[PDB]
């Protein structure tokens, strides 16, 4: 079963760094999605 | 006409000053001036 060993481990090394709780979309693409419904 | 026995050791004695790389805060980046 799960081997719990993805190759998704290059972005927590330096792209990403542990417990932040980042964001999932940037705000730019929120007030977009926001005008588009106007 | 006498051939030595070539041994298979190669003696390095080559300190590299253990690192120090892992302990920095980490962010990977993309084309330069970030």
């Amino acid at each position: 079963p799960a081997p719990s060993a993805n190759p998704a481990k290059i972005f927590i090394r330096r792209f990403f760094s542990a417990g932040v709780a980042k964001n999932v979309v940037s705000y730019s693409n929120v007030m977009a999605a926001q005008r588009a419904m106007e | 006409f006498f051939t030595p026995q070539v041994l298979a050791l190669e003696v390095d004695c080559n300190i590299e000053c253990a690192s120090l790389l892992d302990l920095y805060g980490q962010i990977e980046v993309s084309r330069s001036t970030f």
